RNA sequence: CCCGCAGAAGAAGCACCGGCUAACUCCGUGCCAGCAGCCGCGGUAAUACGGAGGGUGCAAGCGUUAAUCGGAAUUACUGGGCGUAAAGCGCACGCAGGCGGUUUGUUAAGUCAGAUGUGAAAUCCCCGGGCUCAACCUGGGAACUGCAUCUGAUACUGGCAA
RNA sequence: AAUUGAAGAGUUUGAUCAUGGCUCAGAUUGAACGCUGGCGGCAGGCCUAACACAUGCAAGUCGAACGGUAACAGGAAGAAGCUUGCUUCUUUGCUGACGAGUGGCGGACGGGUGAGUAAUGUCUGGGAAACUGCCUGAUGGAGGGGGAUAACUACUGGAAACGGUAGCUAAUACCGCAUAACGUCGCAAGACCAAAGAGGGGGACCUUCGGGCCUCUUGCCAUCGGAUGUGCCCAGAUGGGAUUAGCUAGUAGGUGGGGUAACGGCUCACCUAGGCGACGAUCCCUAGCUGGUCUGAGAGGAUGACCAGCCACACUGGAACUGAGACACGGUCCAGACUCCUACGGGAGGCAGCAGUGGGGAAUAUUGCACAAUGGGCGCAAGCCUGAUGCAGCCAUGCCGCGUG
């Protein structure tokens, strides 16, 4: 979300906690936190994951404690932010498996993979 | 149940079954109780091609075994009216 | 369908279902001896145990109680219900 | 008519049962000493009469707690 | 499996040759190329390298490698050593443990003898039988050197008593 | 008849004799590689990744339990070529048989693998506290009712495992009543617990005209036995490391209560503070174990490929259900560290079965035929199933025989 934001990951490939090192897109973008791209770094990994402590690599936000509003005024809330992990250059998901209920604005260009892979949407 | 049954136990095309009691359940070639005798179904001129202790079918078929189709002809063929 | 594995899911669906019931009945009884003892009154343990016993051996008949644990559970709740006095 | 083993017993500090000892002269495999071995065994206690350093005459049972399997000393009623 | 047909017709390689280890000369190379399990060979007459000829083993296989055992008595129970080759604690007192002078009685735990149960079958060994033979299959025995139980002996050991 | 059995050599040194290591000559293999290669017989053939698996098969059976007819056959009131069966109806379960269904038995055997497991395991020897389908012996019962459901019918859930909603029906499905003992509980008196039919043929009688009736076969129930399989206990044996010395509170016993088919800390409450260990407890590493196999003159050393017994596992970690037997290879329910699959919402799968594919490797085979035999499952039987098994294919992989005169 915004910068120094620790996050959890949805897929499986990214191992446990991710800290936002800077919030992608825009000049001064303080807030980006539902759609959008972020620079992230692996803070705390477990060896099963592919990605290891220290990498810094893109992602998505997922799920936000802030929470998306519908266009009728529906707020849907998620306890506890979490994220995707993505190529810096590619832009597409490591994981293989998406775990958790996910948004249907997270449906533009690269993320249908996302919404595809995961249970709820 | 219990049988007296045949086992295989000769060479390639040249069979030498041992007939044995056995737990129904095991293996042909397996664990078995017993070796009342043998049979060579290749034809000799001894008269030792099939051997039972008909003493020991008798005790048994008195405890319960159940006989096998080969059993019964061979003991159809080793009996008193040969 | 035709496969025996499938066959024999439905009959161990139906079969647990049928011998849960019975089972709770019986522990209902048995459960209803030891409250009767935990009241300290003979009258209605002896009630209760009287009713508790044809549905035990009954159901050792059946078989899914095996007979023993029927000649245990009325070997234990007569000496209970002699201990009462 | 009943098998029995004797030794002398270690401890009765435990209630209604004693760990009795039993030595055995076995010959070693190799190198054909006749070496002393000791077996410990848990044997239930009637009337917690054997006292430590008693011989006394087990028998095998049921078993009557874990790792537990031998009995009294002798035969009943005090025969002399 | 038997009979018939044609034609020697369709059917031989691998390793080694200095010693251990059966089998040796010549040509080329000249501490080079290279061999080697060990000793070791090669620096211009190489039975040791590389070819040929000859020979020796084994043969539908032969060498090389890996692994085990033997030789290795080179872990020694059978069956080794410790002055100097490796090895006597620097020395002593000592618990556990190991081992104990002599006589008699008793017990039979070790020991011995006999018997019983078991120690599956197969394998291993012996006497046979069947595949034309062998491999292979198979009858019976022997063995399974073990454990338990019963009876008997009391010389040695152990227990008890004197 | 059945231990008829033991070889050394090279290398320290100028040379010797010792000591001592190194090396060789022998046999062996689940062997590989190089060179070469004719046949047959018998045996063997993933030793690594218990890595991941495309595809086909590896577990079905009984119409002699039952309702029934989805197919295949035999019977036709209806009129026909104006030929009378050379073909057909609202048709029917009426019969043989039989898709699907209920039910029974089997799916716990057989096949695979050696991951765990250094001792809930194995081998050897003893014991009591137990169960045991199918097979067998003895004795006695087998009387009479009820309610439901699948299949089916109609509606219906985006087309998940495919589920729901009403109504109808049968049984050897299910549940009561009687019966009640050589069974269970109890010191006794006493109290209590069982079931089910089907098939084949028939003098007389009565009758739906199906039967009552008479046999025969099989099936049911109870109890006590046998046999077999299994559960449990004890003793001994069962790698290395003491550069691993102290481990253990359900831990150690007792008494009560529960639990199991059964003894038991198996489990709980309370009491006592015990228990194991220098004859190696605990910890770490490694490993399935045996009969056996290789070597050896033996004693030993090594090893557990094939074959046979026992154990353990079935993508990983749990758990129970059914059942005589499982905590279940090709059964269920969860979590996932994996692949396929939308109606993207809604789920399927598990070759360490037989072939086979990828990978790993120095290396290890056919996506073959047959149930003819021997075994197993079901059935009364015919028979059906059987990647057990019998065979064949490939490979000089081993042993053996013959040939190339």
């Amino acid at each position: 979300i915004q910068e120094q934001t620790m996050l959890n990951v949805a897929d499986n490939s990214g191992a446990r906690r991710v800290m936002c090192i800077k919030v992608l897109g825009g000049s001064h973008r303080r807030y980006a936190g539902v759609g959008d791209i972020i620079k992230i770094t692996i803070k705390e990994a477990i060896p099963r994951g592919k990605v290891k402590k220290g990498d810094v690599l893109k992602a998505v936000v997922v799920r936000t404690k802030k929470g998306v509003r519908r266009p009728d005024g529906s707020v849907i809330r998620f306890d506890g932010n979490a994220c995707v992990l993505l190529n810096n250059n590619s832009e597409q998901p490591i994981g293989t498996r998406i775990f958790g209920p996910v948004t249907r604005e997270l449906r533009s260009e690269k993320f249908m993979k996302i919404i595809s892979l995961a249970p709820e949407v | 149940m219990v049988t007296i049954r045949l086992a295989r136990h000769g060479a390639k095309k040249r069979p030498f079954y041992q007939v044995v009691v056995a737990d129904s359940r095991n293996a042909r070639n397996g664990r078995f109780i017993e070796r009342v005798g043998f049979f060579n179904p290749i034809a000799s001129e001894k008269e030792e091609g099939t051997r039972l202790d008909l003493d020991r079918i008798a005790h048994w078929v008195g405890q319960g075994a159940t006989i096998s189709d080969r059993v019964a002809a061979l003991i159809k063929e080793v009996n008193k009216a040969a | 369908n035709i496969k025996s594995a499938k066959k024999r899911a439905i009959q161990s669906e139906k079969a647990r279902k049928h011998n849960a019931s019975r089972r709770s009945m019986m522990r209902t009884f048995i459960k209803k001896v030891y409250a009767a003892i935990e009241a300290g009154d003979k009258a209605a343990a002896q009630k209760a145990f009287n009713e508790m016993q044809p549905i035990v051996d009954r159901q050792a008949a059946k078989g899914l109680i095996h007979k023993n644990k029927a000649a245990r559970h009325k070997a234990n709740l007569t000496a209970q219900i002699n201990k009462l006095a | 008519k009943i098998r029995t083993l004797q030794g002398r017993v270690v401890s009765d500090k435990m209630e209604k049962s004693i760990v009795v000892a039993i030595e055995r002269f076995v010959k070693h495999p190799i190198y054909g000493k006749f070496i002393k071995r000791t077996t410990k065994l848990h044997v239930h206690d009637e009337n917690n009469e054997c006292g430590i350093g008693d011989v006394v005459e087990i028998r095998e049972c049921r078993p009557l707690s874990k790792t537990k399997s031998w009995t009294l000393v002798r035969v009943v009623e005090k025969a002399v």
